[PDB]
Formats: structure tokens, sequence, C-alpha cells
């Protein structure tokens, strides 16, 4: 009956409407890839704009929800606002009630909390996108933590995300197998920008350009984008590697 | 289908819950209400469902205020709610006003509350979620337009009439009215007029214990006429009908 | 939107019934048997658990046995869960009469209040009502020891001799029969085991799935002692009776 | 047809029909009328209220009303009348309501 | 089933109620919004449905603070609840911060208003596009807002029934500047598309209204383009149709 | 369609996918004409005017008023159909026939 | 919570009421019969059951004022509910206007408790219907009221609810007469015995009896005084 | 039809017992066979 | 089954009904008269069909 | 039915059928038609009796002395829209000391029907409101809809037989337009306007109501005998 069209229980034991949260977000097709490098944690994402009457610079998916902590947003551009609306005011909150800025790790755990109270609420849709967030903490190094819409998350090495993701965990998977250790070991975080658009080439298949991609670099105790500028510098650099 | 809303319609284009109401004052037993610019009577049928019954404590007729009466037709249960509210509305403009309110302000106001259907609707507090299944004949008389009498509907609007039935007999009652009704009818010729109407709506003997008479007069206020008195004329019904 | 999921779960049906009631004295009835036998000296609760296990810890439990208050426990017969909301109003209430008035609350009183609780959700909220019986035994100055039965839709009935949950039938044919008003509390300890033996749950009743206790005024002065008995104790008894 | 939702597409096409109606549940005054012509074939009372018996009745067919008369009838011959009142046909719709409602 | 409310979902990714709310936009009336240099210039298709109307004394262009034109399609006083939210919020901006509120500060508030009702099923969703752009301290921008929640910058925008003829045009009025043009010369290139967006709609006729903000022209103030400049707009847009 | 299953209308099963929408405002002067066209024909008919006064009509509903128009016509004893009874044709097929007071007047 | 449980029907009627009146009919049968110096109300006890202490299981008449009784008939859930509103009300009374309760003002009470969840929704009405008896202060005029789940009530000269209604208001037909009450206490008691030993028989273990008489004299009539009056008509008869 | 039965069951019963008499106790226990799968326990669901 | 012409009128029907003047309109009006259908160019109807 | 039975939804072709279903009430309705010139506006109404013993209902509200409306659908939404102009009437004159404009008054009655719209449990308002008035602009008259959408014309009309009043205001437009300080030749245009909405219901003094305002004369109702000056 309504065990399908409403977050209550069905016999099987597995929600049907937390499902199509998951089955949505894939559906923007825009993949993402996540690296933790030895000093920086880089993040880079599509940005495909197919029209001459959009303007390029205000389509992103990459906010900044703390000044050390930024987000990228993998799946349906109005719920990623929502979900970045509550997480900044959250992360300010945390100064205000603790006197430090809110950690990478509890940032992730507090939004994860929300979308299972969204998926317990049955009158409440949940917010139907797979957030990724980067950042440098002092207590925890380099980190990745990624939240998804029904209110899991855990850490990561490396992460992906898109329709596509699977070619780009082959990439990953392989570079810490030989290396042996859970980061790159690279000290420099503007060559570890230029080993994660290698590696995003390899898996997808697909030359990128600096309009295609969307960069995003927490180094240590600030988070900043590249413009499409420092990004054709990178594609540049990839020819001089 | 299109009722299953708490106010939703129709592809008519009028109200759904509200027609039904409307068609639930005909289950009601018969209330007549004959006005003439000499006085308004209201007369009822009580009804007897049986000799156990005990029927001269139970009347369809009540006083709102002492200028102002009513006689009530449909369910009657609905009407408790409204008869009080109107009591209080009554008193009200003599609290802040010290002034006696009219029979078209009263009515006015029980159209009012009348409307409080739905529970999601307009900005006002909500607290019915279907709406009342009664209509009343509001007689009165006030000083700026003499003797009135209103029809009020549980919709929510309300007709002046010189005289109107609703109930059961309300068609038949009504058949008469529209050629029996006019402006020479004194106070008295109104009364047994009113017994000869419902004689033929009357479903049992025409006898006061199954029938009730009121008048609302300028000069002795809201009177509801004793069951002596009500026999009386009953009995002087049937010596005209004899004369005819 | 919400009213799209409702079904209107709490209405009465054509016979005047309540859905919701009725389904839940089927949820009773899997529930195990509890069974109050009330002395002249004592009353005695005496249940059998619906779940037993080796790995199940038993020797600590109280699941169905629960004391209200010094002079009032309860047996519990239906879901545990449901049960303990009510179970924890009643301490709250018992304290709340005796902060109020310095004085030890009637059983009557406390079963009245909870009876209250289980009507009202079926009146109003669109509630499910609790899905438990309990028998309670308790000792008052006034009619002494008391025996009461409640149901899920929320009416208590006083006895003298009652089963509820599972069983039903079966253990108040052979209450009929044995029943005297000349008992004791160390007969109707006997009596109770015995019903258990011929209406258990499995093929089998033993102490460790017994939950037994008293409420014996042989405590010295006239003051009242609720012994809830250790498993160990039951087997003392169920050597002493002859089950074992 | 009694419902028409028994008859063939190709005989619903034009020119088979060429007009289409629904006969509609007789109201309470229009069986009053359906009434007064068993009623006046009928040796009754003089002075009756037809409209009396309609007011009672909740909507019921013609042939419905025909049965009540010859019902009324019965009740008259038991107490040896020939000469019918408003009152044999008060029991005559009692008796058909309550029996023809439950089912069919 | 999954298309009975907004937060039943499917595994297909559609929400129907919402898709369905964007067909009475679609078919709303003919609303363009220029990126120009200087500011933004809306112009809006106005029917005239009778010679019984009052020319020029309807409007769909209402302004928001002193200098943010804003311009919607479908469903007319759905868009006027949505226009008026967002005059509280422009003066909440005011009264907290001291400020006449930035454009893409604007935009964010009126996106999260529109998600809030594509959440619940005890509300309605909304079934406008609103077109809404000016000059700040950060430049001027052009931002159209979906029923679903989603905006972008844009160089240019449209949206009713005659979108389709505005938006090819408007890919050649960037190709004819593409280092951008004036607020000026966009007067009569709103005109111009406009008439050609009444070629969709070319069983009815029409009245043209033209609202600028542009910091060149009116300093940063939204108003109306009225009296002999729209008159020589009309005339423009005329011979370049014939 | 939406109600049908997408995978039985793909290419091949079905080709063309081909929407019928209502009559728009002209076209329903040419639907009237035609169903006149069959009847007496006057000038005092114009059967723009009657296109523009009906909305949301398709030739089904633009034929009831047509035919009802001939009935008035019938009844009143004329021998040519005047252009007031397809105005009044109209008003049958709507939602009134009400002169009808309650609450809804 | 406000979701209709109660609702408008095409029948101009509420579904829930009609059902209500179904739930009363289930009851127990209570009768009442007023004298021409007391109220007599009698009802049918399901005490038939055994190993069932009576002393500490509820009454089926219980008193609301000094000289206003209440009887029931429906869900016994329900009907508690009715009987603690009913006696709040009658304190306040005392409280503020001074004097105990009129019968009538009670009867009118009861009423706008059913009236209220009627026209609600989020509420269902009440499965119960109650006969409200007594005496007003200063007053030797015996009261017999009938309210309902409806909303309505009504005064009678006898009236009867619960099982088998009609059957005993048949008999009362011809037992009581409009004109004349019973005469004296005696013949009223044994009247309302009497009407008890056509449907519930089995002794006088299930008949009840309570008498009021004027100005809060409530006396309770045991089994063994209602034992005497079933064997005097039994004999008659 | 079930009266008819009652009195045929309590001759079955008295011709059990070798008994020529048919007592008022022997029709009891033919009315608890009569009755017996016609309980009815939701009529206290009700009114308890 | 097949009858002739029987004697039955609108006064021996039980009221006058919307569905009677239906009949009337299908019946009576192009027996009495074909020549109004005829100079109209409306089609005399001559199809009913009668359900209820 | 599961568009057609909720206020909270759509609907596959973008409606809600809530509000189609509340334009029906217009068209079953009585009728009032609307002209003005410039310095007075007019509303002339058909009311319309139930019986002979019955009265006629008054179907123009006067709402402030320069300001009235008129129904056509629902009458006791009527009574709700009515309230609701004259507080924020007075509002305009407590905090502005002005009178409150017609062109301010229609928005705000406006978005009063759409926050009922949009919630569940609501409803749209089934009557339609033709609302004259003078302010410091002149003449005004709107047109409201069940969707709450006002418009502005020199003459319009809602209600039953909508169609030949409108036909009679396109032709005789010009002509009204440019009569202006003589109330009198809109007032009896106007009821040769409502004539084209009849249908053999006739018209006599006790069932035309004329009201008009002007930039001299306030909001007043003609009836009786004073709609005798005209017929």
């Amino acid at each position: 009956g309504y065990d399908r069209h409403i977050t209550i229980f069905s016999p099987e034991g597995r929600l049907y409407q937390v499902e199509y949260a998951f089955k949505a977000t894939n559906q923007t097709n825009i993949n993402s890839l996540a690296v933790r490098g030895k000093d920086c944690t880089v993040v880079i994402s599509q940005k495909k704009v197919p029209d001459k009457l959009l303007d390029p610079t205000t389509v992103s998916y990459i906010f900044c929800i703390s000044r050390t902590i930024g987000m990228v947003v993998n799946g349906p551009i109005p719920d990623a606002r929502n979900a970045a609306l509550r997480a900044k005011a959250e992360a300010a909150e945390f100064r205000y009630k603790y006197g430090y800025d809110m950690p990478c790790d509890v940032l992730a755990k507090r939004m994860a909390n929300l979308s299972q109270i969204y998926t317990q609420r049955a009158y409440m849709r949940p917010l139907g996108v797979i957030l990724t967030f980067v950042s440098v903490d002092e207590e925890l190094g380099p980190s990745i933590y990624k939240t998804d819409p029904a209110g899991y998350y855990v850490g990561y090495k490396a992460t992906a995300t898109g329709p596509k993701q699977q070619e780009i965990t082959t990439n990953l998977e392989n570079h810490f197998k030989k290396s042996k250790i859970d980061h790159i070991n690279e000290e420099s975080w503007e060559k570890v920008v230029e080993f994660a658009i290698t590696h995003m080439i390899d898996a997808l298949g697909t030359e990128f350009s600096k309009n295609d991609l969307e960069v995003g670099v927490a180094t240590k105790d600030k988070f900043f984008t590249l413009s499409a500028e420092n990004i054709e510098e990178r594609l540049v650099a990839i020819a001089e590697q | 289908e299109y009722d299953r809303g708490v106010s939703t319609f129709s592809p008519e284009g009028r109200l759904f819950q509200v027609e039904y109401s409307l068609e639930a004052i005909k289950l009601g037993s018969t209330a007549i209400g004959i006005a003439t610019k000499e006085g308004v009577v209201l007369g009822v049928e009580k009804r007897a469902t049986s000799p156990l019954l005990e029927s001269d404590s139970i009347e369809k007729i009540v006083e709102i205020d002492r200028h102002i009466g009513c006689a009530m037709s449909g369910l009657t249960a609905d009407a408790r709610s409204m008869i009080e509210h109107a009591r209080t509305a009554a008193v009200t403009h003599n609290l802040y006003y010290d002034e006696d309110i009219n029979v078209e302000s009263l009515t006015q106001s029980v159209c009012d509350l009348a409307l409080r259907f739905g529970e999601g609707a307009s900005g006002e507090e909500r607290l019915m979620s279907r709406p009342f299944g009664v209509a009343l004949l509001i007689a009165g008389h006030d000083a700026d337009d003499g003797y009135q009498l209103f029809h009020a509907e549980p919709s929510g609007t309300f007709y002046r009439y010189n005289a109107k039935a609703i109930g059961s007999g309300s068609e038949g009652a009504q058949a008469e009215l529209l050629n029996e009704w006019h402006s020479s009818l004194t106070l008295k010729e109104a009364e047994l007029l009113v017994l000869k109407i419902l004689k033929q709506v009357m479903e049992e003997k025409l006898d006061e214990n199954n029938a009730q008479l009121s008048c609302i007069t300028k000069q002795d206020g809201f009177k509801i006429y004793d069951n002596e008195k009500t026999a009386e004329l009953i009995k002087e019904l049937k010596e005209k009908e004899a004369a005819e | 939107g919400s009213r799209r999921y409702d079904s209107r779960t709490t209405i009465f049906s054509p016979e005047g019934r309540l859905y919701q009631v009725e389904y839940a004295l089927e949820s009773i009835s899997h529930a195990g048997t509890a069974i109050g036998i009330m002395a002249s000296d004592g009353i005695v609760l005496a249940a059998e658990r619906k779940v037993t296990s080796t790995l199940l810890e038993q020797d600590t439990s109280t699941e169905k046995l629960y004391k209200l208050n010094d002079k009032i426990a309860v047996a519990v017969a239906g879901l545990t869960a449901d049960a303990e909301i009510l179970i924890n109003t009643a301490r709250i209430h018992a304290q709340n009469y005796l902060k109020t008035y310095n004085e030890d609350i009637p059983v009557e009183i406390l079963v009245r209040r909870l009876s209250d609780i289980k009507q009202g959700y079926t009146q109003h909220g669109g509630l499910r009502p609790f899905g438990v019986s309990f028998i309670y035994a308790g000792y008052d100055d006034r009619y002494g020891y008391q025996l009461y039965t409640s149901n899920p839709s929320g009416n208590y009935t006083g006895w003298k001799a009652i089963s509820v949950g599972a069983n039903t039938s079966a253990a108040q044919t052979l209450l009929q029969m044995d029943y005297k008003d000349d008992m004791k509390v160390d007969d109707a300890i006997e009596l109770a085991l015995k019903t258990l033996s011929k209406t258990t749950d499995s093929s089998a009743l033993t102490y460790d799935r017994l939950e037994f206790a008293t409420i014996r005024k042989g405590a010295n002065d006239g003051e009242v002692y609720q012994k809830i008995f250790k498993p160990q104790e039951i087997k003392d008894i169920l050597v002493k009776t002859g089950i074992t | 047809t009694n419902r028409p939702n028994t008859l063939d597409p190709a005989l619903l096409r034009p020119g088979r029909i060429d007009r289409k109606v629904e006969f509609s549940l007789p109201d309470l005054e229009g069986r009053a009328n359906i009434f007064r012509i068993h009623s006046k074939s009928m040796s009754v009372e003089r002075g009756i209220r037809w409209e009396l018996i309609s007011r009672l009745c909740p909507n019921s067919t013609g042939a419905e009303l025909r049965s009540v008369c010859t019902e009324a009838g019965m009740f008259a011959i038991r107490a040896r009348r020939k000469v019918a009142t408003e009152k044999d046909f008060l029991k005559a719709v009692d008796k058909v309501i309550s029996g023809y409602k439950k089912f069919s | 089933g999954y298309d009975l409310s907004n937060s039943v979902f499917s595994p297909d990714g559609r929400n129907f109620q919402v898709e369905y709310a964007v067909k009475a936009v679609e078919n709303g009336t003919t609303s363009i919004g220029i990126k120009c240099n200087d500011g933004v210039v809306f112009a809006v298709e106005k029917l005239i449905t009778s010679k019984l109307l009052v020319p020029q004394k309807n409007v769909k262009i209402q302004v928001v603070d002193r200098h943010i034109g804003c311009v919607y399609s479908g469903l007319i006083p759905d868009g006027r609840h949505l226009v008026n939210r967002g005059r509280e919020e422009a003066a909440s901006f005011k009264k907290l911060y001291k400020t006449p509120i930035p454009i893409p500060a604007f935009a964010d508030r009126l996106g999260q208003y529109v998600q809030a009702h594509t959440l619940y099923n005890s509300v309605r969703p909304f079934g406008v596009s609103t077109i809404f752009g000016g000059v700040d301290k950060n430049g001027a921008h052009l931002y159209m807002l979906e029923p679903s929640g989603s905006y972008w910058g844009y160089k240019g925008a449209a949206t009713g029934k005659g979108r389709q003829s505005a938006k090819a045009e408007l890919e050649k009025l960037v190709d004819h500047h593409p280092e951008g043009l004036s607020a000026r010369e966009a007067v009569k290139q709103a005109a111009k598309i406009i008439y050609l967006a009444h070629e969709d709609n070319k069983e009815k006729d029409f009245e043209l209204e033209i609202s600028w903000c542009s910091l060149s022209e009116t300093n940063g103030l939204h108003k109306f383009v009225k009296g002999d400049l729209l008159q020589e707009a009309i005339d423009f847009a005329q011979k370049e149709i014939n | 369609v939406d109600v049908l299953d997408p995978a039985l209308l793909r290419s091949g099963r079905l080709d063309r996918k081909i929407e019928f929408p209502l009559p728009s405002e002209d076209s329903r002067a040419q639907i009237l004409q035609i169903h006149s066209r069959k009847m007496t024909t006057d000038d005092d008919i114009n059967w723009q005017e009657l296109a523009r006064s009906t909305d949301e009509f398709n030739g089904a509903q633009l034929k009831a008023v047509t035919v009802e128009a001939g009935m008035i016509a019938l009844r009143n004893g004329q021998s040519s159909v005047k252009h007031e009874d397809f105005v009044e044709g109209i008003s049958e097929v709507q939602a009134r026939k009400s002169k009808s007071v309650s609450f809804y007047a | 919570y406000d979701r209709a449980l109660s609702i408008f029907s095409p029948d101009g009627h509420i579904f829930q009421v009609e059902y209500a009146l179904e739930a009363v009919k289930r009851g127990t049968c209570a009768v009442g019969v007023k004298g021409k110096n007391c109220v007599v109300l009698g009802c049918e006890r399901r005490s038939t059951l055994k190993l069932q202490d009576t002393r500490i299981t509820p009454s089926k008449v219980s008193k609301i004022d000094s000289h206003v009784v209440l009887s029931f008939s429906g869900l016994n859930a329900d009907s508690r509910i009715l009987i603690e509103k009913a006696r709040v009300e009658a304190q306040s009374h005392r409280l503020t206007l001074e004097d105990p309760v009129t019968v009538e003002y009670l009867t009118r009470y009861v009423a706008g408790v059913q009236q209220r969840y009627t026209q609600s929704g989020g509420v269902r009405p009440f499965g119960v219907s109650t006969l409200i008896a007594g005496f007003d202060p200063r007053d030797d005029e015996p009261k017999l009221y009938q309210t309902e789940p409806s909303g309505i009530y009504s005064s009678w000269s006898a009236q009867t609810i619960g099982r088998n209604s009609k059957t005993v208001r048949e008999f009362l037909e011809k037992n009581y007469d409009r004109k004349e009450p019973p005469a004296t206490v005696e013949e009223c008691v044994k009247l309302t015995v009497r009407s008890l030993l056509e449907v519930v028989q089995t002794g006088a273990k299930n008949i009840e009896i309570t008498v009021v008489k004027p100005d809060s004299d409530i006396v309770a009539l045991s089994s063994e005084e209602i034992n005497q009056y079933v064997t005097q008509i039994e004999q008659e008869k | 039809a079930d009266i008819q039965a009652m009195c045929t069951e309590a001759g079955l019963l008295a011709l059990r017992e070798r008994r020529m008499q048919v007592t008022a106790e022997d029709f009891k226990q033919a009315k608890e066979r009569v009755m017996k799968n016609k309980v009815e326990e939701n009529l206290e669901g009700l009114y308890l | 089954t097949v009858e002739e012409k029987p004697d039955v009128t609108y006064s021996d029907v039980g009221g006058c009904k919307d569905q009677i003047e239906k009949l009337r309109e299908v019946v009576e009006l192009p027996l009495l008269s074909p020549e109004r259908f005829a100079t109209l160019g409306i089609d005399p109807p001559k199809g009913i069909l009668l359900y209820g | 039915n599961n568009y057609d039975g909720d206020t909270v939804t759509f609907s596959p072709t973008g409606r809600l059928f809530q509000v189609e279903y509340a334009l029906e009430a217009i068209k079953q309705g009585s009728v009032t038609v609307g002209l003005r010139s410039n310095t007075h506006a007019v509303l002339v109404a058909l009311k319309r009796n139930a019986d002979e013993l019955s009265s006629y209902q008054k179907k123009i509200i006067k709402c402030d002395e320069h300001m009235g409306l008129s129904l056509a659908g629902l009458a006791p939404d009527a009574r709700v829209l009515s309230n609701y102009l004259r507080q924020q009437c007075n509002y305009s004159s407590l905090v502005f000391n002005r009178k409150l404009a017609v062109e301010r008054a229609g928005h705000l009655l406006c978005d009063k029907a759409q926050k009922n719209t949009q919630s569940y449990g609501g409803r749209p308002y089934g009557v339609g409101l033709l609302i004259i008035g003078y302010d410091k602009s002149g003449a005004h008259l709107l047109e409201f809809q069940p969707s709450g959408n006002v418009t502005e014309l020199y003459g319009t009309a809602i209600g039953a037989r909508s169609q030949g009043a409108k036909t009679y205001l396109e032709r005789t437009l010009d002509t009204f337009i440019k009569i202006d300080g003589n109330p009198d030749e809109l007032i009896k245009a106007g009821v040769e306007a409502i004539s084209q909405s009849l249908r053999d219901e006739s018209l006599t003094v006790d069932n035309l109501s004329i009201a008009i305002v002007g930039k001299d004369t306030p909001f007043t109702i003609y009836d009786g005998e004073a709609v005798a000056k005209y017929i």
C-alpha cells in the first residue's frame, strides 16, 4: 500500500522511499574524484554546461560551508542548497557554543542525523544529495567524510561519486596498493591537483577543459577554489609531466 | 468522491456537504412561521412518539431574547450549538450599546457561526468538520422595519420571508402559502391559518400534544401559548372547517 | 497529504464495535496465561511466561510482576512494551495520591485512572489503545483484598477468581469447580499451580517459567507483605504441592 | 435497455439512436400524481391526501405504488371494509420499505 | 503510483507534481531577461484579450527593493505570493545588515522558500518561474528561478509559450556581442525578440512592456521604459520583422 | 500514454507519437461552420462569434450546440435557424441550466 | 489532530451516530418509571457469571448528585467518562451559583458532551445513552429524562433503553397511563420489577432497583427486598 | 428448528444413561450441545 | 407481444417528465410536421434509446 | 479523481480542478455588469428572489463610502471577503491617514485567496467580486476571479450570460468613457447592458439594483423607486 509511498517499513524490512533518493543523485551525471594528499585534500568535479545562455561561472557544485571545510555535491541543486544552508548554520553554531569551528567528522554526522529524521517523518522528504566534505583538520589531518541521503557516513582514504565512479575506484585502488598508504605522498598541493586530473581522464576516457572542471582544494587552515585561469595552468602542467 | 474532503467541490460547482445538510431539513418535523405586520406566529409539530412520552416539556420553540423568537427544524442536536450563540449575541449588543438588536443583525450573526466547517480553510478558528444540519425560522420585531421573519440556512445565507415553512411538509405547506398569504391577515387570522396548513401536513391527529404555538409581539414580548389556549384554537379550526 | 494515509483507525462498525479493540483482544490471546485468585488472607498472582529458553535469564526477570505501589502489584498479560507505559503511569498516580492525602491509594481508584487512558485513545487522537490485560492484586483497609481485571477497551470488572491472556476459558472452568470462599493463601497457591499445569502453553510447566507473587496479611501486626518469589523459592513450592 | 452498458457499440452509432434519455426516479410531488391514478380507480376515502403517503415514502418507482395500493386493499378486506382510508396506506408503505430495502 | 503527492518519489528520479507545475509556466506569458553590461533589461509580452481592457494599467512587473526588477509567468496569484514573500526578505536584509539586498543573496533566500513546498505534502508546490536581476555592489546579475528551486546565472533567459523564438535569437544576440552590449541598445533588442516570440501567439494581439535596472541610464534603480523611448523600441522591432 | 508503461511506447511500436490537442479559438469556428453547413446557412449566424464565446470545446462539444440550436428553431416553428438560437444552445451544454438560488446565486 | 472521525453523509446523517445507537441496543436494558412520589431506575446486571465479587464490580446506576441519579446503556468504558464530567460540573454549580444542580441542567450538560464531538473532527461520538432522573431541591416532582449520543434529549413519563427496549415499552403502554402514574412508591417499584421479569428474568440476581424519593433520599433496595416483590408478582400472575 | 433438535438430543442422552425418565437437568446438556459453536466473546468485547 | 395503438395519454401517465417531452420531440414532431425539419435542414429524429 | 478532491495537488495539466469547479459557481450564479467612465463607476446587479413570499437578495454590499463589492457566486464566501476589505480599509485610515486604494486592495485580496489554495483542507473562494471605487487615480473597475487574479477594464461582467453584456459594452465603449460628469448616462447604459444578460427573466424596479460611486458622489445603493428613474 503505502510501504513505498512513505517511509514506513515493508515486509522486506527495506525502505523503498529511501532507495529512490539514491536513484536521483546519479541522474544529474556529475562525477567527483576526491583524494587525500600529504598536506591537502583535493576534489575535482564535473561542470558540464552545454548552453551559450547559461553563465558557467555561476554553475557550481562546490560550496564553502566553513572557511576551512569545502563541500562538493553530486545530485540535484535545490536539495544541495538546502543541505548547504543547514550545514553552514550548524558550523557557525558550533563556534558559538563550543568555542571552536565544527570538525569535518561531526559536520558529516550532524547532516547524517538530520537525514535519518527526514526519513523518520512520513511527510518530510529526505534531501536527495550525496555530500562529500573535504577538509584538512588539525586533529584528523587531510580528511574526507562522505554522507549520503539515508544518513550513513564514513571516512575515506579517497572516494568518488557519480554514475561512472567505478572506473575512478580502479585508478585509486592501484595508486594506494602500490604506495601502501592511505594518502598520496606528494608535498605540493598543486601536483595533487595534476594527479587528480590525470586519473579523471584515465577513468572516464574524457579529455577535460577548464570549463568542464571545477577544483576545490583544502590546504592547512584554509579552503579556496581555483578559477578557470588557474585550472588552465594545471591542464598545461599535465603536458609538462 | 466529492465529499471525502472537509470542504470540496463538486462538478456542479457548489459545495457538496452543505447540499446534503439542506436535504436533511426535510427529515425534521414541520416548522411553520407566518409573518404579518401585526405580529409573527410560529407553529411547530412537536411529534409524539409514544403516550409514554412527556411532550409538554419538549418543544422546538426557543426564545432568543424578548423581542426575537425562533422555531427550529432539522436535526435539533445541531441547533443546540446555534441557539446558545444566538442568545449570547443578543445579550452582547445590549451589553455594548444598551440597545435591542435588529432581527436582521441577529440572523446575520448566526449565519457567521454556521460557516465554521473545514479544518484548513480561511483564517478563522475552525471547530467543525462538517456544516450544521438545521435551518431556523428566526422571527422577531425591531422598531426599524417592524415585524420581520427570516429563514436561516445551515449554509450561512438568509432570506427575509413573509411566510416560510420548512421540515417534512415543507412543499405541501408552501403550496398553500403562495396563494393564501396576503397582508390583510391579522394576528388572529394568521393564527388560525397556521393550524389549517399544519393539519394538512400533520401525520397524526391535530392536537396540542403534537403542536405548540408561539407569538412574537412588540407589546407582550415573546409569549409561548399554553396548551389550554392552543387546544382551544384547534377546536375552533374544526368548527370553521365545517362552516365550509 | 495527511488525510491521504489515514484510514480512520478508531471508529465504530455497523455493530457499534471498535475495530482496534477487537483486534487488541486477539493480540492478548497470543500472550501467556496469568491467573489471579483472591483468598481470604491474600491474593495469589501466578503467571506463566510467554518466553522460555535455556539462554534466557529468567532468574532476575520480573517481566510480568511489577509493583505499582507497596500494597498493589500487577500481573501482565499482553504486550510487555505497551504495558510499561501504564506501569510507570500507575506508579506516578499512586505516589500522587499519597502526596496529596497522605493515605495509600485504594485499589478502585488506581484501576479507574488507567482505564480512562485506554478509553481516551480510541475517543480521540487516532491512537491505538494499550493491548494489555492486567490482574490487580491490591489491599486497602475499606474493602480488604480486591481483585480486578482490566481489558484493552478501558473497563474494569471485579472478581474472586479470574484468568486473562492465553487459555482464559480453560482456566476459568477449572476455577469454578475448585474455588471456595474458605480457601486460604496456602490453598490458593496449590490451586493456581494445578490450573497452570492444565493450561500450560507448551508441554511442560516449570519453576523457571513461573513467576509467582502473593500479598499476605500474615506479616505481623496486620501489615501486608508483598513477596515476589524467586524461581528457586517457586521450586521449593513446586515440590511441596507435588507438581514435581 | 435497463442498463445502456449492455448494448453493443455498432448499435450505439448514429441514425439508430438520435436521442438519449435517462429516466429519473420520480419526485415526491410527482409520486402523489402516480399514486392519484391508482387511488381514483380504487374505492377510497374522499378528501384523502395523496401527498401524505408520498411524503412518507422515500423514492419509490411507480410499480411499487401500484403494489402498495393492492396491499392496502388486503388489510382493508381483513377488517371487513371495502372502502379504504389514508390509514391502510400508512401500513402498506411500511411493509414495502422494510421488506425491499434489505435485499431486492 | 508515485504521483499523488510530492514526497512520494520514484526510482526514475521524477517528482511529478513539480514537473506538472512547470506546464503552467510553459503556457504562461512570454517573458525575457537580457544580461547587459550596465544592467538588465526585462521585457514581457502582455496579451490583450479584449478591447475592454485598460492598456498599461495591468502589470506583471513588481519592483523588489528599489533596484530589483521581478517579472514572472505561470499562475499570477501564486507568483504575486512569491514576490510578496521576497519583498519581506529584502526588507529583512535591509533591517539587519543595513544594505539593499545583493542579487546573489536574494536568489539564495527565494530558492529555500520554493524548496520547502516540495518537501511537504501538506502544502502545495509553486508553479511559476520568476526572472529577476538588477544592479548591486558586485555588478549586474541575472537569475531565473525554476519552481523546482533551481537557479543559475544567465546571459539570456526566457519562459512562456514563445520561449523557443526568444532563446534562439538570444544566442544570436550574444553572437552579435560576445563582449556584451549596452543596456540602452538592449531596449530595442528586447522589443525585437518579443515581436518574434509573438509569432507563437499570432492568433492574439499584444502590448509591449519593457522595464530596466541599469547603472548607465537609471543609476541602479529599477524603472519602467515608457514614452518616446518605448515607442522607438516598437518602431525598431516593426521594421526588423518587416 | 502517461498511465501506460513506456516499453510498449519505443520506436517500432509504434513509431510516430502524435498528440491531438483541443481546437483553438479559430479552429472552433471552422468545426462549427461545417456542422452548420449541413443545415440552412444564413448571414445572421457568425461562426467566429460562437467560437469566441465557447471555451475549451472539441468537435463533440461543438456538435451538441449546433444540433440543439435547430430544436429551439423547431419549437419556435422557424424555417431558418437564427444566430441567437446557437447562443442559447451553448448554455445548455454548460454547467448551468440553473436559475436557482440557495447559496450559490 | 483534527482529521474527521465524524463527517457528513449523503443521507443527511453521520454514519457514526447511527452506529452509536446500535451500540446502545447491544447494551443492557435500563427501565425508568416514575410514580407520583418517586423515580425508579432498575437495570439489568451481568452478574450471572460465577467467581464474581459484586461488591467491587461497578454498578449500573451511579449517583452524580445527592438527588440526581444516572443510569446508562452501551459501552461501560465510555459511560464512566460522562459520569466523572457530570459530577465535576455538579459541584461547580454549588460553588458559584449555590444549590445542587437541577435534573434538567445535568440532562443538557451530558447532551452537550455528546454534541461537541459530533460536530468536531478528530473525535468520534460516544456509544452511550443515559436515563437521568431525580428531584430538584425543594421539589417533590419526579423527573425522568433520556439523553442519547445524538446530542438530543427528551423528557418522558416512562422510558426504556438498551436491549429489547421496544418490548418493555409495549408492556408499559398497557401497564402505565400518562394520566395516572403508580400511586404509591411500592406499586412503582413492583411495576419496574415486573417489567424486568419479562426479558431479564433469572431471579433477583440480575435485577437491581434504585429508588429516589424527594429531596435527596436515595435508598437502594437489595436483592432480598427484590425477591419478595418478585414472588408476589409471580404468585398473583 | 433447533427446539426440534434439542428435544431429540435429550431423548438420546436419556437413552444413553439407561433411565426411562427425562430430566430438566438433561435438557441443559442438550442446550449446551446445540449452542456450542455459536459462542461470542466480542459481546463483552464491545460491552466491557 | 405486438399490440396496435393502445389508448394511453399523458393524463394516465403520472406526471409530465422531461423524458416525455424528449419523446414528444422525437416522435410527434416529425410525424405532424416533417415540413419544418426540411426547411431547417436538420435531420428529423427517429431514433430513441430509453434507459432507466 | 485524485486532483479533483484535493486542493494541495497538481494535476497532469498544470491546473487545479477545484478552481475550475469554483468558476462554475459564477455560471450558475446571478449576474452583475459593471461599467465606468473615468469620473464615475457603476455596478448594476440583477437581484433574484427565491419565491414571491421571499425577498430579493441584495447582490451589492457597501464596503466603504468610496468602495463597494458585488457577489455573483457563493454567498458565505462573500461574507469572509467583505469583512477582510473593510479591515484593511480601516488599517489604511489608521496608519497612513488615507483611503485604501482600489488597486492595492485587489492585490491583498488576491494573496488572501492564494494561501488557502496552497493549504490542504483549504478551498478556492467561489464568489466572483466586481469591485468599484473612486480613488486618487479616478474611477476603477476590478474583476475578481475565483483564481484571485484582478484585472482592470472600462466595462466587464461576470455571472450568467456575461457575453451579451460585454458585446454591448464593446460597441458603446468610446461613447461612455467620453461621457463624464453625468452619472445618469452611465447608469442608463448599465440597465441596457444587463438587458442583454436576460433570457426572459425581465427587468423590474424590484429586480434592478444600481450602485455608483463618483468623484463627488459617495458609495450609494439605489433600489426601490430610485431605480425607477432609469426604468
